[PDB]
């Protein structure tokens, strides 16, 4: 839930992009370096818009909890054997919420 | 994003109408759930650990 | 009072003939010739720390130093009598220049940075490790003078970058970036000690798990 | 079936038709590197990068810039490239500098 | 070289309509890429079109 509402915050101001441009922003050891337009939004989130650092740190740290909560739940589900003969299919649906838990992390770290 | 909901909410639906699995223990058995009503006591544990998570 | 190296032959003759020869001709079995090298080896290799050596292995570490009270030039000038390596700079006291070696662009430096020394120290100058032993060290403690004569004699396995092919502007640009990348702050909280999401994984599993998890042994009970 | 065809059908793309020009025609983009010669005895000098945008991003080399123990890195240039001022020469530019088979080192 | 060139007075009729923008000499044709990005931000601005009648 964490993730969803902050993310959408977040796409406020992502703009994705990969073509070139100059900085000249407000970050001095990086004015005049050549770069894609993702990377200057994010650079611009993080210092040019009140409490945008903040956002993005509590969406990388939800992210990395979401896993780790994952896991530490299909351990309980495996060790405990609350798959069985009545909830197999559940099992199932658990294993692919990981997979793409994983792989959506990945995409978005990215 | 999508998918995962949809598949958050049909795996939550499962496990609310397969009522959930206990330990043994001294009232329980295989045909009945020993436990809390959700009415006063459930809802209010579950919002009070989302509110301290999110803190 | 430049002709007198007598100190400096004095030094060298009681801690370092044993591994260098008497004549600066590399002992066949343990230490090189030293006679090419100059001034600003000397100076770093001692000033460092890293001179006289013991056993000496894979990598010789950083220590405290053993010489100053000016023989530190002592022994420069005297291993800078028999040959022609680089020389230290200096400033018009004719002491060793410090704040004349900081340039005054830092994107410039930092991309050459980029390009040329953090594959093997990091991103912000911390440390990395090599093949067999050999790491490269922390650019933390190195004050600018240490820096641009690292760079200029190409201490054990670290490449070496004449003024040719890294002009005297490069090199003070890379001494601005490095100095500046190693005294700023953290503008996000207290960083896990300058490496990727391995320190961030271990902080995730120790910290914020083990506060979940005893919430939820608090509130829920046990059976 | 005829549906799922289109539906996926926009998105495949061959990797072996050539479209990079070279000395011997035009070959398929996993085969050219950017050092590969265009009309048969061009010259292709050895840059390197100097971090600065005034007018040179890549300048030549001569052998007696570099020591018995150090490393470069250095790119094609094909002086026919020119420094980055206009905007044609600095697309130029920007696009030899981003190839993912164009670094070099020189040991 | 020209997106942009000045004009005389006679360069137009009794019945004649043009549009102009600021020129400001200081920016240049469009050859580097300083100049080329000043002319394109000429070029959008809302407040910049002007009607010559
Ligand atoms: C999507 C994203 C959503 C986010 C995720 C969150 C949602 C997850 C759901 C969690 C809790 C579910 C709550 C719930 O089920 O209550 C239903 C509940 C039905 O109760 P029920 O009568 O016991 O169940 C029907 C049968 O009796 C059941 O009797 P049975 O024991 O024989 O069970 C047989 C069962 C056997 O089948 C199954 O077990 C499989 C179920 C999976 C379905 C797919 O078949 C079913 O009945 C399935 C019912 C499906 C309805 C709920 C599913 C919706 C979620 C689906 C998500 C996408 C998929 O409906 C309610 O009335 C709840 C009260 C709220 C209404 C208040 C109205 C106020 C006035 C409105 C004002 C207008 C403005
Ligand atoms: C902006 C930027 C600076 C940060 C934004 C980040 C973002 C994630 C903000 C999060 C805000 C979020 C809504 C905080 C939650 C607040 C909580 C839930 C207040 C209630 C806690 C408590 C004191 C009240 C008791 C809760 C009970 C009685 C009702 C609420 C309740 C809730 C909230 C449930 O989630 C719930 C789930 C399943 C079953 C039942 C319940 C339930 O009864
Ligand atoms: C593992 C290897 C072998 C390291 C062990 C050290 C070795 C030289 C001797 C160990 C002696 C041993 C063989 C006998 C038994 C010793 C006894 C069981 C207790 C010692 C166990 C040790 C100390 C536990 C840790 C071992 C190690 C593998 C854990 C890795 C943890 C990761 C790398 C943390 C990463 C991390 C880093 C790298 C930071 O710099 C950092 C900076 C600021 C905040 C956080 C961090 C952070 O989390
Ligand atoms: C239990 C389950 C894995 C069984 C599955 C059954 C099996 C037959 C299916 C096939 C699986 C295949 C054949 C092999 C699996 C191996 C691997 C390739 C699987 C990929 C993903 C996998 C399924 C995830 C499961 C991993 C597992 C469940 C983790 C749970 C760990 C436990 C239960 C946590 C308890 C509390 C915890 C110890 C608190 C203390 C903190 C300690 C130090 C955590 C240790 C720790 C961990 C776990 C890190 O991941 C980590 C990452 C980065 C830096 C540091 C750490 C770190 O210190
Ligand atoms: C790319 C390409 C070139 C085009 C892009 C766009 C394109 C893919 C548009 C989508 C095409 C796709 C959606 C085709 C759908 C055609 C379907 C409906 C064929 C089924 C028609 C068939 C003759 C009827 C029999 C099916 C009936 C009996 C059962 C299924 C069934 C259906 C289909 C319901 O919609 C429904 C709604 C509410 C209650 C119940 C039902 C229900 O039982
Ligand atoms: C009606 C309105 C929306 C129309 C808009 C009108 C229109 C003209 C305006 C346009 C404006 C548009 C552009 C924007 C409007 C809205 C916009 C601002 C939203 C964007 C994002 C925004 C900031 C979000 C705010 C909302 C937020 C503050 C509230 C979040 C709190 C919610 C989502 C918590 C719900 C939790 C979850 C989904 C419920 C699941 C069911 C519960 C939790 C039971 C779960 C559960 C089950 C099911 C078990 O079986 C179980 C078994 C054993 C142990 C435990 C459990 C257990 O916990
Ligand atoms: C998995 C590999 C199987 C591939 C089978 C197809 C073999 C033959 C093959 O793939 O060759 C293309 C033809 O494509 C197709 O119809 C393939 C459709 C088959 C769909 C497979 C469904 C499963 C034409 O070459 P190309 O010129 O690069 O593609 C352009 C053109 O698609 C078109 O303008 C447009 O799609 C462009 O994007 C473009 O790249
Ligand atoms: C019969 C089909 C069954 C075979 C299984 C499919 C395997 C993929 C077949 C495949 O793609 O392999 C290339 C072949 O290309 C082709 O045009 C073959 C025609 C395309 C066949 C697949 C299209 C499916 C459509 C028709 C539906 C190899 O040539 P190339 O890709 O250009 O790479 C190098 C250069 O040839 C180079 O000149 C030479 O010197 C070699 O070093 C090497 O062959
Ligand atoms: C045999 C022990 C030993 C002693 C004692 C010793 N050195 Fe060294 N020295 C070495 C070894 C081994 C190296 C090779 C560099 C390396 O591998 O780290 C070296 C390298 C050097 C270098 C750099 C060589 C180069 O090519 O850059 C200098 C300069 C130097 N020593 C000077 C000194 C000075 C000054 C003293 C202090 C009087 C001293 N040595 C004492 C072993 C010793
Ligand atoms: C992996 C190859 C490598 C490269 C490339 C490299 N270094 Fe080093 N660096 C090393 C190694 C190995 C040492 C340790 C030498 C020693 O201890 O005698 C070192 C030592 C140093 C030190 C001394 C650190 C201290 O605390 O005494 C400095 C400063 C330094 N390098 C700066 C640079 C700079 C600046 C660059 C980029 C021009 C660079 N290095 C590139 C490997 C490298
Ligand atoms: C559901 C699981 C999700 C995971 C595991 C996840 C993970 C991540 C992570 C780790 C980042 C890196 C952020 C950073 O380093 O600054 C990221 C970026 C981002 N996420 Fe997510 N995310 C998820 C969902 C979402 C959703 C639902 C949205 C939007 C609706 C979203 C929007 C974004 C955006 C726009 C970025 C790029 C912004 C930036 O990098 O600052 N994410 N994601």
């Amino acid at each position: 839930v964490v993730l969803l509402i902050t993310g959408v915050y977040l796409t406020l101001f992502f703009d994705p992009s990969m073509v070139d441009v100059t900085y000249n922003g407000v970050y001095q050891p990086l004015r005049g370096v050549e770069m894609s337009r993702a990377y200057q939004s994010a650079l611009d989130i993080s210092f040019e818009v009140r409490g945008g650092l903040f956002v993005r740190q509590i969406h990388h740290w939800a992210a990395l909890m979401f896993a780790a909560a994952i896991m530490v739940h299909l351990a309980r589900i495996f060790f405990t054997g609350a798959f069985r003969r009545p909830r197999e299919t559940n099992w199932v649906i658990g294993s692919l919420l990981l997979i793409l838990a994983m792989f959506e992390g990945y995409f978005g770290y990215s | 994003p999508g998918i995962i909901l949809a598949l958050i909410g049909l795996h939550l639906a499962l496990v609310w109408f397969q009522k959930h699995t206990q330990f043994p223990g001294p009232g329980r058995t295989e045909h009945n759930v020993v436990g809390v009503r959700v009415m006063p006591v459930f809802a209010f544990k579950s919002g009070a650990f989302f509110a301290a998570i999110v803190g | 009072s430049s002709a007198l190296l007598r100190t400096g032959k004095q030094l060298f003759d009681t801690s370092c003939v044993s591994c260098h020869g008497a004549n600066l001709q590399g002992v066949p079995d343990h230490g090189p010739s030293l006679i090419g090298v100059g001034e600003a080896a000397v100076y770093f290799q001692v000033s460092t720390g890293r001179m006289p050596a013991m056993r000496g292995e894979a990598q010789a570490p950083r220590k405290d130093p053993i010489f100053d009270e000016a023989q530190i030039d002592a022994i420069g000038a005297y291993v800078q009598a028999n040959g022609g390596g680089p020389t230290v700079v200096r400033n018009p006291d004719g002491s060793i220049a410090t704040q004349s070696l900081r340039g005054n662009d830092l994107g410039r430096g930092g991309d050459l940075f980029r390009l040329n020394c953090a594959s093997c120290h990091n991103f912000t100058g911390k440390g990395g490790a090599l093949s067999s032993g050999k790491y490269a060290p922390d650019l933390a403690p190195a004050n600018e003078q240490q820096i641009l004569t690292a760079m200029l004699t190409g201490p054990q396995n670290m490449p070496k970058f004449s003024n040719r092919q890294l002009s005297f502007e490069a090199k003070k640009d890379i001494i601005a970036y490095v100095k500046v990348a190693t005294e700023a702050r953290q503008p996000g909280g207290y960083l896990l000690g300058g490496f990727g999401p391995a320190p961030e994984g271990m902080a995730m599993w120790i910290i914020g798990m083990v506060a979940a998890i005893g919430l939820a042994l608090w509130i829920g009970a046990r059976s | 079936l005829g549906t799922l065809v289109a539906f996926a059908g926009g998105l495949i793309k061959n990797p072996w038709k050539p479209v990079v020009p070279t000395a011997e025609g035009k070959k398929a983009v996993l085969w050219t590197s950017g050092w590969t010669p265009r009309y048969q005895g061009e010259t292709i000098y050895l840059a390197r990068a100097t971090g600065t945008e005034d007018g040179p991003p890549f300048i030549k080399m001569r052998p007696e810039d570099m020591d018995a123990g150090g490393m470069e890195t250095v790119f094609p240039w094909r002086e026919s490239d020119g420094d980055g001022t206009t905007v044609e020469s600095h697309h130029k530019l920007q696009e030899i500098a981003m190839g993912i088979r164009n670094p070099v080192m020189l040991i």
